[PDB]
RNA sequence: GAGUGGUGGAGAGGUA
DNA sequence: TACCACAACGAGGTACCTCTCCACCAC
DNA sequence: GTGGTGGATACCTCGTTGTGGTA
C-alpha cells in the first residue's frame, strides 16, 4: 500500500496547469525521471529511497518479525540499520561465491 | 598415465592443442590453411 | 572551553546528552602489552608467569637445580628514530637473575652444596612506541589482534550430511589451548564415536575402557536401574511412576484392585497421576516383557563357580530359565528408551571389540602411531601423555570457566587438564542431547570467539622458545660439571631470541602498517583479524564465519570489512567496546532503576547480555524522568521486541556504540545503505594527506578523537604558556601550580619535519600555536600530516554540482575546475627512498667515487667531487644519484659502473642523503661533511637542551636560595650564569648547592660522552649486512599534482575518476558569479542509495552561508556587538541541541579569533545516528539567506544561457585516495626475459607485460583472429629465434612472422621426459 | 637442451603407476595396493615361484612365514621384498597368456562387478600388445635428469644462493644413492640395506610427486617442496601457467576515462605509451627519413624526445589499430580493437557505447594495450575486432551498443512533452526551423506543435520514395527526427 | 668475442 | 552375491599493485 | 670450510570412484 502510494504520489504530481483547465499529466520529478526513462535503478529502489523499506531477512532464510518502517530519507534508527547489515554482508558473500 | 600406459598419440585437430602447440587454430582465418594442410598431408 | 577550544567551536547537532566519554582508541594493545611486560609477582600475567610456569627444573637425578629469582629490562641503546633510521629492532635487553642451588647425593637431600647466582643476559625482545606500533628493522610494524574460538567443549550438529537418512548427528568436541582435541559423535546408527585429531572412528568406550572402568560402572552410571524380582514363578516389578511415558503397554499394568491401562493401550498422564496418587511400588509382569530387555550385572552360578550371564547381554526365555534354576532371585536390568534414554552405550559396548584397560590401550597406540610394534608402557605413557600430562596439556583458566559453565557447574577453577568425571559428564551432555533435553551450540556466537591480542602471542612464543631452551639446558646439565659451571655458560641465548624476533618479523599476524592517514593507523591498530595460527583461512571458511552474528552489536562493526576474499574475516573493532578478564568482548550499558536509567555504567559481556532486557539509545527520556512510550523498543534474547517501561534492565550507553571509529567518522551514516556506508568507510582509510589540510564542514565530532588518540600530533603534558615556538620545535613554559619542583619546568616537544611514510607519502609537523599563548593539558600543539587544529582532515571540501556536463562524468566520474588545479588544493607530497649498497666482489669492494668512466657532463655536473649528489639538486629521471663503480679486473681495472638512476618517471628534489659504513673502510670527503653537520647539529640542539636547562635548574636554585635564606639583590645583581659561585655559611641549602653544581657537570659528562657515543657509532661502522662496505640512502621528494586518472572520493563510497580538467569560464556558475568546482553524477544517487552526499551536500552549502556571512560582516568591518550577536543567533538555532554555547564569556579578541576561524566556513558536528534532520538544515539554510531546498539555478559558462532546472550546489568533502594514475600507468616494448620460460617478465618494477591470459585466449578464438592469437603467442612472446627476426623485420619495415615451438613448450617436453614416460614429436 | 641419467642402485617403482588410482600395477598383477604398499614399504616377502604345494605363485609372506619357508624348504622357493621382487614379476607374468586366460575364463559367469573387473584387466592388457610397452618399464632402473637450465640457480642480492626445489631433490635421491653404493660393495647387513633401499625409494617417490605417497617432505623454510608434477599440474602449472596463457611484450596498461568527443572506432592513447609501445615502428620510420643511421642513434633520439620523434610517431599511429582488452575478459566482446588517437596525460580513454560491453565503470578500471604487429593482425583487428562490427552480442541478436543512463536521460529529455509550456500550437517548417527556434528560446523542448516532416518510406525493393504530411509532435522529437537517417518511418522517434 | 638481475617461492595488505 | 558406508583423491576466478623474508652444522 | 643430514598438528564442501562388509 505504502509502495502503490509512493508511486501515484510521485507520478502524477505536475498539475499546476492552465490553458485548458487544471490538467494531471506525468511529472517532471527528477527521481522519477531518472527511474522512468531506464537510466538507473527500478521501482524497487526508489521504493526503498522514499517509501518503505521493508521486511529484511536474518542470515537463517527467516523473515524478521517487525519490518524496518523507515527509509533512506527520514533516515534508520540504530536497529533497522544493524538489521540491514545481514543482508548487505550476505549480498556481499554472495558475490564471492557466485 | 592412462596415455602413457596406452601409447596413445594425439592427432593437433583442437584449438587448445594448437594453441599449446604454437600454430594457427584450426578456426577463423587458420581454418583455411589448416584444410589446406591437411589435403596436402593426405595428397603426398 | 579551553583556550585552544575557543579557537574555533565545532556547533553541534546532537540531540541525545552524551553521557560516556570516547574510551582511548589505542587502549587494547598498550593494556595487553604492558600485561605481558609488567613484572607481576601476585597476578601472574606474562613474564613471571612462564618463568615461574617453567621454574623450578632439576636434573635426571635431582642432584642440580636452576632457581629463579628475578628479571629487569634495560635501556635500549637506541631510542625509536635512530633504530628507525638505521633500520634494526628497537629492543631492551632481558636481564634475568637465576640461581643455581646443588643437591648432594650423599644425603638424602643435601641443599647446602653450593649456592650460585648470578644474572644471565639472553633475548631481546623488542619494545612498543608510546602508541601501539612495533619497531622492527627500522619500519613500524603493528601486530593486529587475532580472534580465534576459545579452549572448552563446543556441542555441534551438521544437519544433512547423510543425504538419504537426512538426520541430525550432534558431535561433541574438546578444543584445549595446547595439546590435542577429543571428539565424540554419532552415526546413523546412533552409536558414539572417538575421533581423536581426524584419525578413524574408534568405539567411544575404549578410553573409558582405558581409563579402569569395567561395564559395570559404565552400567551404572549411564543407565538408570530397573529391577526385577522373580517370586514362585512369577516376576514382581518395583515401578517408580517415573517410568511409563509416552510408551504402549505391553501387557495389562494393573494393582492389586485398580485397572489403569489396556492391552495396546498408551499410557496417558492421567494414568500416571493414577499411579502417583494411589502410590504403589510393586507390581506383577509377566514372561513375555522380559524378551527385549538387557541384563544389568554378571549372574555367576554358586555352585558350578561359572558365569550364567555377562553384563549387557539380551534376555530371553532359556536365559531366564538359567537364571531360576540357579537361584539369582534379584534381578538389575537396565532401562532402555527410545525418547530420554536411548539405547546408545550399550549398543558401542556390544560393537566394541575391547575388553580391558590393556587391549584398549594397544588399540588406541595402534590408532595414534600406526604401524609401530605396540606395548604396555609405550601405548600407557602416550595415553597420559595425550591427555593427562600437565606439560603436553594446557587449556587453564579461560577453557576451565568455559568448560564449567558449559557443564552447567558453578565454580570456575580446576585444573588444567581433563579427568574421568569430566569425560563422564561430557558424554552425558551428549547423550541428553542425543535424547532431546538440553540445547546445542552456535559455533559463531560472541561467548566462543575469544580475542586473543600480541601481549598473549608474545608470551606463547616466549614460552615455546623457553621451553625449547629449557629441553637444551636439562640434555646439558643432567650430565655436565656441577661444581665449577656458572649458568651463563649452560644457558644458550639462541632459540628464545630467534623465536621471538621471528614471531615479530614473519608471523601470520605482525603485519605491515599503513599509514596513508591517522585514520588508517588507528583502524589498523583496532583490527580484528580472524586468520592466522589457531584460526581459520581464507578459503575453507564459509557463510558462516561471515555473517553478522546478533551479539556482534556493540562489539564488533558491522559495516567495516574488506571487500576482498576477507569478506567477514576481518572485523573492526567498535569504538566502546572493552575486553574481558578471559578475553571476551564487552560493551557499556545503563542501568535502569525503578525506570530511571542511573548512569552507573554497568559492562555486559557476551553471555550475561543475553539474559537481561536492553532498551535502545532511540528512547526518549524526560530530564533524567522516564521514558515517554509505554511501549518501548528493545532487543532480548538474541532478537528485538517491544517491552513496558518498567520490564527493561539496561538503556544503550551512547549511539555511536553500534559503529567502529571509521565508519563513525561518516557524517549523515542513517541514509547510506550498508554497501554505499561500507565502501566510504573503507575509502576513507586510504586518502593521501593533501598540501594545506582542510577541516571538514559536515564533521562528527570524533575528529578531535581520531587525531589526539591516534598519537601523530604534539598534544600537550602539562598546561603553562608557551616560551618559544619555531618551525621546527616548540617548547613550554609550564605553570607553577602544576609543575613538581623537582624538575625544572620545562617541557620540549621535538617535531618530525618531513619524514616519510610507510606508504611512501609525506609526515610533518607544523607547529599551530604562536608566541604568548596559554595552552592547558590535553591541548594540540603541532598538527599532523593531515590535520587541522587537532581535528582529523583527510581532504578537502569543494563546490559541488550534480548535474550531467557533456558526457564527462558519466560512470562514476568526476569533472573538476580549474582552480582547483590553479589554488593547489590536491597536490600531495611523496617521499621515495632509494638505496644504494657498496657490496663486496671478491676483486675489491665497489667504489663511491666521481671518476667513473665512460661518462661525461650530460651527467656527471650535478654530482659532486665525492660522486654523491648534493642536498637539494632537482634530479629528472635516469640521472645518476650516486657515483658507484666496481672493480672490473684486480687490485683502470674498475670498468664496470653501477651508479644509482631515478627510475623513469620519478623527479623532484633531493631532500637527504644518509650513508652509512662499516668499519674497515675510511669515509670520504661527502661521508665526513655528512657527520660533520650530524655531529654540529647534535652539539646544537643539546646545547639548546643544556640552555633551557640550566634556566630551569637557575630557577631551582634562586628558589632554594629564597627558600633557605633571604638572597635577591646580590641575586639579581650578578649575571645569572655565574649563580654556582655565590653562597653563603655552611649548610643544607651550601651542600644542595655543591651537588646541584655536581649534578650540572655530570649533565655536562653525560652531554659530551653521548656525543662521544654518537660520534662513535657515526665514525665506526654499524653492524651492517655480511659483506657490504658503506650504505647510501637518498630520499627523493615529487610533489604529485591532479590530473586526468587520479581516482577520487567522498565519503560515502561515491568513488570517482577524474575526467576532465575544464577551465574556469567552462565551469557553470550561479548568477552571483561565483563558479562551481566538481560536477558531480546525478545518477549515482538513485540506485546506489547513498542520500548521506544529498543531506550532507545541503548542510555544506548551509555552512558554507553562514561562513560568507561571517566574511561578508568582516570585510565590511561592521560592529564586534553585530558579530556577537550573528553568531550567538547561528549557535542557538536547532530544536534540542545538546550543546548550548554562550558568547557573553567570550572577551572582544576571542570572538575576533572565532570570527577569523570561522570565515571560511562554520563547521558542524552530524553524529552518526543522531543527525540533523531536513528541518533543522532548512532553519541553517534560511539563516543563510539562501534557497530552502538547497538546489539553485545555475547558469552555463559554455554557451552562456540558463539551465532549464535548477541544480543543486552544496559543499562535499572530496579525499582523494592513494591509487595514483603516475604509479597505474605502465608500458613495454621489448625488455626482460624470465629464465625458465623465457617468456617476458612480470610487474611495473620489473618492465614486464600484461599476462594475455586464457580468457583472452577464448576472446581470440571465438572472434577467429587465429593470424593474432599464433602472432600473440610466438613472437611477442616466448619464442627467441622468431622474437628476433620479427623486431629486426619490423625495424626494417616489413611486418612478416616466422612462428616456431614455443620454449614453454619445450620445457613441458624436457619436464614430461625427466618424469619417465617418453613423449616425442611425431612427423607427418 | 642436453639431458642426464641416473644409474640407480636398486630398481624402484614410479609412483604414478602405484598412486594414480587404479594403479595399473595393482590391475597388472591383479594383487590389492594394500599388498603392493606393504611390499614397496620393505615390510613383507612374495614368493615369484615354488616347486611345492606350500607355496603358491604370488603368494605373500610376512616375515616370520618367510624365515618360517627357509627352515622348511629354502632352496626351492625364492621370495623376494622389494621393488626388484615386483619387477621379476613383471618380467615372468606373459601378456597374451594371461589376457588368452582372460578371455577363455570370462565367458561361463557374467556377474557384474567380476566382469567389469575382468574386462577392465583385458583392456588394459590389450593396449599394452598394441602399444608395444613392456610391463617391466613401470619400474625404473635409470632415472633421468632435468637440463640444468630449467631447475636454475640465480642467487639473491646479497650472494646467498636460493636454488629451486628440483636440486635440493636431485641431492637427496644422489646422496642416498651413493649411500646405497657404498653397502652394497661394503656387503652390509641385509636389515640395513633394506633400509637404505627404503630411504632411497621415499627420496625417488618424493621427487616425482612429494606430497602423494606419505608425508611429504618440507623444503628448508618449513614449505613442502615442488616436484616435477608439482611443477607440471596445476593452476600454476606448466600448462595453464605459461602454456594456454602468457606473458606477453608490446603491452601497456593505464586508468581508463571516460572520452565522450571520440568516434566509435576511437581511443585516446597517452603520448607515453604510445611512444613506448610503437618503439620498432618509430626506428623504422626513422631510418627510412634517413635521420636514422644505427640503433644506437635511434634508441637516443627516442629516449630524448624530439619534435621530429612525435611527428614520426603521429605518422607511424594513423589507421593502426590496438587491442583494448579488459580482464575479467569474460565474454566475446571483452577485447575490442580501436583506431588510436593521440593524447596527451596519463589515462585511457574510451567509447561511452563500448563501456557497455566491457562492463566498464570509469571509477579506477584498469584495461590493457595490446598491439597487433602483422599485416594479417592488422587486417584481422580491422576487419573482426572492431568496435564497429560487434554491435550485436552472440548471445542475442539485440545490440550491444545501447546508451546507457545519460544520454537516455537526455533522449527522454528531449521526447517528452509538457502541456502548455512556450509556445505550444505553432506550425513550422520543419527540424530546422524548429531547433532554430528552440536554440534562440522562443519555443522550449516540450511545447506540443504541428511540423511538416517529409519522411522517407524504403519500399520493398532498396527504391527511396519521400512523403510529407503534417504531425502532431513535440520540438524535442522534431529536434531528433533531424538526427535520424533516411530509412525510418517518425513513430519510432 | 666489448653494460646488466627480478621472476623462483612464501606471507601479509590493497584495486576492478 | 547386490546394496552399502566408508575412505581417498580432486576440483574450487580472472587481471593488477605495494611491502618484507629467505638451512644448520663446525672440528 | 666443506661435505651430512634426520624429529616434536587438527578448524572445507561436495563429488566421484574404489573397497570391504553383509542379508
Ligand atoms: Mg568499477
Amino acid at each position: 500500500r505504502v509502495s502503490k502510494a509512493m508511486m501515484d504520489n510521485l507520478q502524477t504530481e505536475t498539475v499546476i496547469n492552465r490553458d485548458g483547465q487544471e490538467e494531471k499529466q506525468v511529472s517532471f520529478n527528477s527521481i522519477y525521471m531518472m527511474a522512468d526513462s531506464g537510466a538507473r535503478g527500478s521501482a524497487a529502489q526508489i521504493r526503498q529511497l522514499a517509501g518503505m523499506r521493508g521486511l529484511m531477512a536474518k542470515p537463517d532464510g527467516s523473515i524478521i518479525e517487525t519490518p524496518i518502517t523507515a527509509n533512506f530519507r527520514e533516515g534508520l534508527n540504530v536497529l533497522q540499520y544493524f538489521i540491514s547489515t545481514h543482508g548487505a554482508r550476505k549480498g556481499l558473500a554472495d558475490t564471492a561465491l557466485k | 598415465t592412462e596415455a602413457a600406459v596406452a601409447g596413445k598419440r594425439d592427432e593437433l585437430r583442437g584449438l587448445k592443442e594448437n594453441v599449446i602447440v604454437g600454430r594457427l587454430i584450426p578456426a577463423g582465418t587458420g581454418y583455411a590453411y589448416h584444410q589446406d594442410r591437411m589435403r596436402r598431408r593426405a595428397a603426398g | 572551553y579551553s583556550y585552544t577550544e575557543k579557537k574555533r567551536i565545532r556547533k553541534d547537532f546532537g540531540k541525545r546528552p552524551q553521557v560516556l566519554d570516547v574510551p582511548y582508541l589505542l587502549s587494547i594493545q598498550l593494556d595487553s602489552f604492558q600485561k605481558f611486560i609488567e613484572q607481576d609477582p601476585e597476578g601472574q600475567y606474562g613474564l613471571e608467569a612462564a618463568f615461574r610456569s617453567v621454574f623450578p627444573i632439576q636434573s635426571y637425578s635431582g642432584n642440580s637445580e636452576l632457581q629463579y629469582v628475578s628479571y629487569r629490562l634495560g635501556e635500549p641503546v637506541f631510542d625509536v628514530q635512530e633504530c628507525q633510521i638505521r633500520g634494526v629492532t628497537y629492543s631492551a635487553p632481558l636481564r634475568v637473575k637465576l640461581r643455581l642451588v646443588i643437591y648432594e647425593r650423599e644425603a638424602p637431600e643435601g641443599t647446602v652444596k653450593d649456592i650460585k647466582e648470578q644474572e644471565v643476559y639472553m633475548g631481546e625482545i623488542p619494545l612498543m612506541t608510546d602508541n601501539g606500533t612495533f619497531v622492527i628493522n627500522g619500519t613500524e610494524r603493528v601486530i593486529v589482534s587475532q580472534l580465534h574460538r576459545s579452549p572448552g567443549v563446543f556441542f555441534d550438529s551438521d544437519k544433512g550430511k547423510t543425504h538419504s537418512s537426512g538426520k541430525v548427528l550432534y558431535n561433541a568436541r574438546i578444543i584445549p589451548y595446547r595439546g590435542s582435541w577429543l571428539d565424540f559423535e554419532f552415526d546413523p546408527k546412533d552409536n558414539l564415536f572417538v575421533r581423536i585429531d581426524r584419525r578413524r572412528k574408534l568405539p567411544a568406550t575404549i578410553i573409558l575402557r582405558a581409563l579402569n572402568y569395567t561395564t559395570e560402572q559404565i552400567l551404572d552410571l549411564f543407565f538408570e536401574k530397573v529391577i526385577f524380582e522373580i517370586r514362585d514363578n512369577k516376576l514382581q516389578m518395583e515401578l517408580v511412576p517415573e517410568r511409563l511415558r509416552g510408551e504402549t503397554a505391553s501387557f495389562d499394568i494393573e494393582a492389586n484392585g485398580k485397572v489403569y491401562v489396556e492391552k495396546g493401550r498408551r499410557i496417558t498422564a492421567r494414568h500416571i497421576r493414577q499411579l502417583e496418587k494411589d502410590d504403589v511400588k510393586l507390581i506383577e509382569v509377566p514372561v513375555e516383557y522380559i524378551a527385549g530387555k538387557v541384563v544389568a550385572k554378571d549372574y555367576i552360578d554358586e555352585s558350578t563357580g561359572e558365569l550364567i550371564c555377562a553384563a549387557n547381554m539380551e534376555l530371553s526365555l532359556d536365559l531366564l530359565a538359567k537364571l531360576s534354576q540357579s537361584g539369582h532371585k534379584r534381578i538389575e536390568t537396565l532401562f532402555t528408551n527410545d525418547l530420554d534414554h536411548g539405547p546408545y552405550i550399550s549398543e558401542t559396548l556390544r560393537v566394541d571389540p575391547t575388553n580391558d584397560r590393556l587391549s584398549a590401550l594397544v588399540e588406541i597406540y595402534r590408532m595414534m602411531r600406526p604401524g609401530e610394534p605396540p606395548t604396555r608402557e609405550a601405548a600407557e605413557s602416550l595415553f597420559e601423555n595425550l591427555f593427562f600430562s600437565e606439560d603436553r596439556y594446557d587449556l587453564s583458566a579461560v577453557g576451565r570457566m568455559k568448560f564449567n559453565r558449559s557443564l552447567l557447574r558453578e565454580e570456575i577453577e580446576g585444573s588444567g587438564i581433563l579427568s574421568k568425571d569430566d569425560i563422564i559428564d561430557v558424554m552425558k551432555k551428549l547423550i541428553d542431547i542425543r535424547n532431546g533435553k538440553g540445547e546445542v551450540d552456535d559455533i559463531d556466537h560472541l561467548g566462543n570467539r575469544r580475542i586473543r591480542s600480541v601481549g598473549e602471542m608474545a608470551e606463547n612464543q616466549f614460552r615455546v622458545g623457553l621451553v625449547r631452551v629449557e629441553r637444551a639446558v636439562k640434555e646439558r646439565l643432567s650430565l655436565g660439571d656441577l661444581d665449577t659451571l656458572m649458568p651463563q655458560d649452560m644457558i644458550n641465548a639462541k632459540p628464545i631470541s630467534a623465536a621471538v624476533k621471528e614471531f615479530f618479523g614473519s608471523s601470520q599476524l605482525s603485519q605491515f602498517m599503513d599509514q596513508n592517514n591517522p585514520l588508517s593507523e588507528i583502524t589498523h591498530k583496532r583490527r580484528i583479524s580472524a586468520l592466522g595460527p589457531g584460526g581459520l583461512t581464507r578459503e575453507r571458511a564459509g557463510f558462516e564465519v561471515r555473517d553478522v552474528h546478533p551479539t556482534h552489536y556493540g562489539r564488533v562493526c558491522p559495516i567495516e570489512t574488506p571487500e576482498g576474499p576477507n569478506i567477514g574475516l576481518i572485523n573492526s573493532l567498535s569504538v566502546y567496546a572493552q575486553t574481558n578478564e578471559y578475553g571476551f568482548l564487552e560493551t557499556p550499558y545503563r542501568k535502569v532503576t525503578d525506570g530511571v536509567v542511573t548512569d552507573e555504567i554497568h559492562y555486559l559481556s557476551a553471555i550475561e547480555e543475553g539474559n537481561y532486557v536492553i532498551a535502545q539509545a532511540n528512547s526518549n527520556l524526560d530530564e533524567e524522568g522516564h521514558f515517554v512510550e509505554d511501549l518501548v523498543t528493545c532487543r532480548s534474547k538474541g532478537e528485538s521486541s517491544l517491552f513496558s517501561r518498567d520490564q527493561v534492565d539496561y538503556m544503550d550507553v551512547s549511539t555511536q556504540q553500534v559503529v567502529s571509529v571509521g565508519a563513525s567518522l561518516i557524517p549523515f551514516l542513517e541514509h547510506d545503505d550498508a554497501n554505499r556506508a561500507l565502501m566510504g568507510a573503507n575509502m576513507q582509510r586510504q586518502a593521501v594527506p593533501t598540501l594545506r589540510a582542510d577541516k571538514p564542514l559536515v564533521g562528527t565530532g570524533m575528529e578531535r578523537a581520531v587525531a589526539v588518540d591516534s598519537g601523530v600530533t604534539a598534544v600537550a603534558k602539562r598546561g603553562g604558556v608557551v616560551q618559544y615556538v619555531d618551525a621546527s620545535r616548540i617548547v613550554i613554559k609550564v605553570n607553577e601550580d602544576e609543575m613538581y619542583p623537582g624538575e625544572a619546568g620545562i617541557d620540549i616537544y621535538n617535531l618530525t619535519k618531513y619524514t616519510r611514510s610507510n606508504q611512501n607519502t609525506c609526515i610533518n609537523q607544523m607547529p599551530c600555536v604562536s608566541l604568548g599563548e596559554p595552552v592547558e593539558r590535553g591541548d594540540v600543539l603541532a598538527d599532523g600530516p593531515s590535520t587541522d587544529l587537532g581535528e582529523l582532515a583527510l581532504g578537502q571540501n569543494m563546490r559541488v554540482a550534480f548535474m550531467p556536463w557533456n558526457g564527462y562524468n558519466f560512470e562514476d566520474s568526476i569533472l573538476v575546475s580549474e582552480r582547483v588545479v590553479q589554488e593547489d588544493r590536491f597536490t600531495t607530497i611523496h617521499i621515495q627512498e632509494l638505496a644504494c649498497v657498496s657490496r663486496d666482489t671478491k676483486l675489491g669492494p665497489e667504489e663511491i667515487t666521481a671518476d667513473i668512466p665512460n661518462v661525461g657532463e650530460a651527467a656527471l655536473s650535478k654530482l659532486d667531487e665525492s660522486g654523491i649528489v648534493y642536498i637539494g639538486a632537482e634530479v629528472t629521471g635516469g640521472d645518476i644519484l650516486v657515483g658507484k663503480v666496481t672493480p672490473k679486473g684486480e687490485t683502470a681495472s674498475d670498468v664496470k659502473d653501477s651508479s644509482l638512476r631515478v627510475p623513469n618517471g620519478v623527479s623532484g628534489t633531493v631532500i637527504d642523503v644518509q650513508v652509512f659504513t662499516r668499519d674497515g673502510v675510511e669515509k670520504d670527503k661527502r661521508a665526513l661533511e655528512i657527520e660533520e653537520m650530524q655531529l654540529k647539529q647534535a652539539k646544537k640542539d643539546l646545547s639548546e637542551e643544556l640552555q633551557i636547562l640550566e634556566a630551569g635548574l637557575f630557577s631551582r636554585i634562586r628558589a632554594v636560595l629564597v627558600a633557605g635564606g633571604v638572597e635577591a639583590e646580590k641575586l639579581d645583581k650578578l649575571p645569572r650564569d655565574r649563580w654556582l659561585e655565590l653562597g653563603l655559611t655552611d649548610e643544607e641549602k651550601q651542600n644542595q648547592l655543591e651537588q646541584l653544581a655536581e649534578q650540572y657537570d655530570e649533565l655536562k659528562h653525560e652531554f659530551e660522552k653521548k656525543l662521544e657515543a654518537k660520534r662513535r657509532k657515526i665514525t665506526q661502522g654499524d653492524d651492517l649486512a655480511p659483506g657490504v662496505l658503506k650504505i647510501v640512502k637518498v630520499y627523493l621528494a615529487v610533489k604529485r599534482r591532479i590530473q586526468p586518472g587520479d581516482k577520487m572520493a567522498g565519503r560515502h563510497g561515491n568513488k570517482g575518476v577524474i575526467s576532465k580538467i575544464n577551465p574556469i569560464e567552462d565551469m557553470p556558475y550561479d548568477e552571483n558569479g561565483t563558479p562551481v568546482d566538481i560536477v558531480l553524477n546525478p545518477l549515482g544517487v538513485p540506485s546506489r542509495m547513498n542520500i548521506g552526499q544529498i543531506l550532507e551536500t545541503h548542510l555544506g552549502m548551509a555552512a558554507k552561508g553562514i561562513g560568507d556571512k561571517i566574511n561578508a560582516m568582516l570585510k565590511q568591518q561592521q560592529e564586534v556587538a553585530k558579530l556577537r550577536e550573528f553568531i550567538q543567533r547561528a549557535y542557538d538555532l536547532g530544536a534540542d541541541v545538546r550543546q548550548k554555547v554562550d558568547l557573553s564569556t567570550f572577551s572582544d579578541e576571542e570572538v575576533m579569533r572565532l570570527a577569523e576561524n570561522l570565515r571560511k566556513g562554520m563547521p558542524i558536528a552530524t553524529p552518526v545516528f543522531d543527525g540533523a534532520k531536513e528541518a533543522e538544515i532548512k532553519e541553517l539554510l534560511k539563516l543563510g539567506d539562501l534557497p530552502t531546498s538547497g538546489q539553485i539555478r545555475l547558469y552555463d559558462g559554455r554557451t552562456g544561457e540558463q539551465f532549464e532546472r535548477p541544480v543543486t550546489v552544496g559543499y562535499m568533502y572530496m579525499l582523494k585516495l592513494n591509487h595514483l594514475v603516475d604509479d597505474k600507468m605502465h608500458a613495454r616494448s621489448t625488455g626482460s626475459y624470465s629464465l625458465v620460460t623465457q617468456q617476458p617478465l612480470g610487474g611495473k618494477a620489473q618492465f614486464g607485460g600484461q599476462r594475455f591470459g586464457e580468457m583472452e585466449v577464448w576472446a581470440l578464438e571465438a572472434y577467429g583472429a587465429a593470424y593474432t592469437l599464433q602472432e600473440m603467442l610466438t613472437v611477442k612472446s616466448d619464442d627467441v629465434n622468431g622474437r628476433t627476426k620479427m623486431y629486426k623485420n619490423i625495424v626494417d619495415g616489413n611486418h612478416q612472422m616466422e612462428p616456431g615451438m614455443p620454449e614453454s613448450f619445450n620445457v613441458l617436453l624436457k619436464e614430461i621426459r625427466s618424469l619417465g614416460i617418453n613423449i616425442e614429436l611425431e612427423d607427418e | 637442451e642436453r639431458m642426464g641419467h641416473i644409474e640407480l642402485a636398486s630398481p624402484t617403482a614410479h609412483i604414478w603407476f602405484l598412486k594414480s588410482l587404479p594403479s595399473r600395477i595393482g590391475l597388472l598383477l591383479d594383487m590389492p595396493l594394500r599388498d603392493i604398499e606393504r611390499v614397496l614399504y620393505f615390510e613383507s616377502y612374495v614368493v615369484i615361484e615354488g616347486g611345492m604345494t606350500n607355496l603358491e605363485r604370488q603368494q605373500i609372506l610376512t616375515e616370520e612365514q618367510y624365515l618360517d619357508a627357509l627352515e622348511e624348504f629354502g632352496d626351492e622357493f625364492d621370495a623376494k621384498m622389494g621393488a626388484e621382487a615386483i619387477q621379476a614379476l613383471l618380467k615372468s607374468m606373459d601378456l597374451e597368456q594371461e589376457c588368452e586366460q582372460l578371455r577363455e575364463e570370462l565367458n561361463e559367469t557374467n556377474s557384474e562387478t567380476k566382469r567389469k573387473k575382468l574386462t577392465k584387466r583385458i583392456k588394459l592388457l590389450e593396449a599394452f600388445v598394441q602399444s608395444g610397452n613392456k610391463p617391466e618399464w613401470m619400474i625404473l632402473t635409470v632415472l633421468p635428469v632435468l637440463p640444468p637450465d630449467l631447475r636454475p640457480l640465480v642467487p639473491l642480492d646479497g650472494g646467498r644462493f636460493a636454488t629451486s626445489d628440483l636440486n635440493d631433490l636431485y641431492r637427496r635421491v644422489i646422496n642416498r644413492n651413493n649411500r646405497l653404493k657404498r653397502l652394497l660393495d661394503l656387503a652390509a647387513p641385509d636389515i640395513i640395506v633394506r633400509n637404505e633401499k627404503r630411504m632411497l625409494q621415499e627420496a625417488v617417490d618424493a621427487l616425482l610427486d612429494n606430497g602423494r605417497r606419505g608425508r611429504a617432505i618440507t623444503g628448508s623454510n618449513k614449505r613442502p617442496l615442488k616436484s616435477l608434477a608439482d611443477m607440471i599440474k596445476g593452476k600454476q602449472g606448466r600448462f595453464r601457467q605459461n602454456l594456454l596463457g602468457k606473458r606477453v611484450d608490446y603491452s601497456g596498461r593505464s586508468v581508463i576515462t571516460v572520452g565522450p568527443y571520440l568516434r566509435l572506432h576511437q581511443c585516446g592513447l597517452p603520448k607515453k605509451m604510445a611512444l613506448e609501445l610503437f618503439k620498432p615502428f618509430i626506428y623504422g620510420k626513422l631510418e627510412l627519413r634517413g635521420l636514422a643511421t644505427t640503433i644506437k642513434a635511434a634508441k637516443k633520439m627516442v629516449e630524448r624526445e624530439e619534435a621530429v620523434v612525435w611527428d614520426i610517431l603521429d605518422e607511424v599511429i594513423r589507421e593502426h589499430p590496438v587491442l583494448l582488452n579488459r580482464a575479467p575478459t569474460l565474454h566475446r566482446l571483452g577485447i575490442q580493437a580501436f583506431e588510436p588517437v593521440l593524447i596527451e596525460g596519463k589515462a585511457i580513454q574510451l567509447h561511452p557505447l563500448v563501456c557497455a560491453a566491457y562492463n566498464a565503470d570509469f571509477d579506477g578500471d584498469q584495461m590493457a594495450v595490446h598491439v597487433p604487429l602483422t599485416l594479417e593482425a592488422q587486417l584481422e583487428a580491422r576487419a573482426l575486432m572492431m568496435s564497429t562490427n560487434n554491435i550485436l552480442s552472440p548471445a542475442n541478436g539485440e545490440p550491444i551498443i545501447v546508451p546507457s543512463q545519460d544520454v537516455v536521460l537526455g533522449l527522454y529529455y528531449m521526447t517528452r512533452d509538457c502541456v502548455n509550456a512556450k509556445g505550444e500550437g505553432m506550425v513550422l517548417t520543419g527540424p530546422k526551423e524548429a531547433e532554430r527556434l528552440y536554440r534562440s528560446g522562443l519555443a522550449s523542448l516540450h511545447a506540443r506543435v504541428k511540423v511538416r516532416i517529409t519522411e522517407y518510406e524504403k519500399d520493398a525493393n532498396g527504391e527511396l520514395v519521400a512523403k510529407t504530411s503534417l504531425k502532431d509532435t513535440t520540438v524535442g522529437r522534431a529536434i531528433l527526427w533531424m538526427i535520424v537517417p533516411k530509412g525510418l518511418p517518425y513513430s519510432i522517434v
